[PDB]
């Protein structure tokens, strides 16, 4: 049985950089393959038999081998190349995969565009108010959202989720939801999300008054 | 065109079994080996085994020999993988893939969309869907944001499309968040021109296969 070590676990690079991933095997492998996987999608074959390009795969992708050491190279990293890459070997009737390498893209600073969504009548009829703050298309990934209700900082009543990096523009988006009972919602007037990010010189507040 | 279409996501109580299917089209089914691959959410990729539809030959990962049974039905061009004695750690996406060399020497490699199997004693629950309307509070420089919140479902996954897949530019469908309760919620949003909110129609199409829930919600200004 063949053990393999894939490195690095993750890397970040600029558009046009040469990216190199290595797969080191315990014993000589019969066949080496390289797969690319984007989040939510199936793996896609890029390289078979160490160095043969799968059909329709761009020429910037290549593979090589030197004993038990196998390399995969992207000669000029493109925004659409962000993915997790896996080596897969076959020997003696067994396929095994490497641990994967997540390849990320660096790009210029982009401040978020901020949007706020007051709870609908449909929501309030259900007994719960979910106030939604969206931060769209920003870079880098690090952002901070604070919720304020009548200028009082909230704690313990929000949730947030961040997207994977975008394959076209290399940005992220983030959604934050403040959840209150209908009764609690109706006790206050001003609902605000305050956003801090590297592209902003001071926090940006998006707000509304309940009932308008 | 080569297509491999897998059966829908499922939830299963511990100790149960599940049989996942993979329907092939666009090629001669018996001409290629069918593979099964596991990826638990968030152990990478593991190879389960392969089944040769031309002769019935199988090769398994020893790890899965007791767990998995691969079969085919050549009359319907369908491959199956049955998982028995399900436990929590069997929660994963399962892929089928047709992979091998042609006689000429080119490598044939195509994959199904994956099937998420969740092993849980918790009850399946369908989501509530709430439109997030475009308004003056969700505009930015001639663009409007709008969306749908898909609240309180179990287990994963929910999928969301817009206008039956005709609207994909500017869509962000976010990873689900785990609620205190153990349910999930997710949101999907899209940005569109603010100028044409009066003339275009935006419908979010929400699917949650474990509860066989399919909902289309018009999101109006």
């Amino acid at each position: 049985d063949i053990q393999m070590t894939q490195s690095p676990s993750s890397l970040s690079a600029s558009v046009g950089d040469r990216v190199t991933i290595t797969c080191s095997a315990s014993s000589s492998v019969t066949y080496m393959y390289w797969y690319q996987q984007k989040p939510g999608k199936a793996p896609k074959l890029l390289i078979y038999d160490t160095s043969n390009l799968a059909s329709g795969v761009p020429s910037r992708f290549s593979g090589s081998g030197s004993g038990t050491d196998y390399t995969f190279t992207i000669s000029s990293l493109q925004p659409e190349d962000i993915a997790t890459y896996y080596c897969q070997q076959w020997s003696s009737h067994i396929f095994t995969f490497g641990q994967g390498t997540k390849v990320e893209i660096k790009r210029t600073v982009a401040a978020p565009s901020v949007f706020i969504f007051p709870p609908s009548d449909k929501q309030l009829k259900s007994g719960t108010a979910r106030v939604v703050c969206l931060l769209n298309n920003f870079y880098p990934r690090e952002a901070k959202v604070q919720w304020k209700v009548d200028n009082a900082l909230q704690s313990g009543n929000s949730q947030e989720s961040v997207t994977e990096q975008d394959s076209k523009d290399s940005t992220y988006s983030l959604i934050s939801t403040l959840t209150l009972s209908k009764a609690d919602y109706e006790k206050h007037k001003v609902y605000a999300c305050e956003v801090t990010h590297q592209g902003l010189s001071s926090p940006v507040t998006k707000s509304f008054n309940r009932g308008e | 065109q080569v297509q491999l279409v897998q059966s829908g996501a499922e939830v299963k109580k511990p100790g149960a079994s599940v049989k996942v299917s993979c329907k092939a089209s666009g090629y001669t089914f018996t001409s290629h080996w069918m593979h099964w691959v596991r990826q638990a959410p968030g152990q990478g990729l593991e190879w389960i085994g392969e089944f040769n539809p031309s002769n019935g030959r199988t090769n398994y990962n020893e790890k899965f020999k007791s767990k998995a049974t691969m079969t085919v039905d050549t009359s319907t061009n369908t491959a199956y993988m049955e998982l028995s004695s399900l436990r929590s750690e069997d929660t994963a996406v399962y892929y089928c893939a047709s992979r091998d060399y042609d006689y000429d020497g080119r490598y044939f490699d195509y994959w199904g969309q994956g099937t998420l199997v969740t092993v849980s004693s918790a009850s399946t629950k369908g989501p509530s869907v709430f439109p997030l309307a475009p308004s003056s509070k969700s505009t930015s420089g001639g663009t409007a944001a709008l969306g749908c919140l898909v609240a309180d479902y179990f287990p994963e996954p929910v999928t969301v499309s817009w206008n039956s897949g005709a609207l994909t530019s500017g869509v962000h469908t976010f990873p689900a968040v785990l609620q205190s309760s153990g349910l999930y919620s997710l949101a999907s949003v899209v940005t569109v021109p603010s100028s044409s909110l009066g003339t275009q129609t935006y419908i979010c199409n929400v699917n949650h296969k474990p509860s066989n829930t399919k909902v289309d919600e018009k999101v109006e200004p």
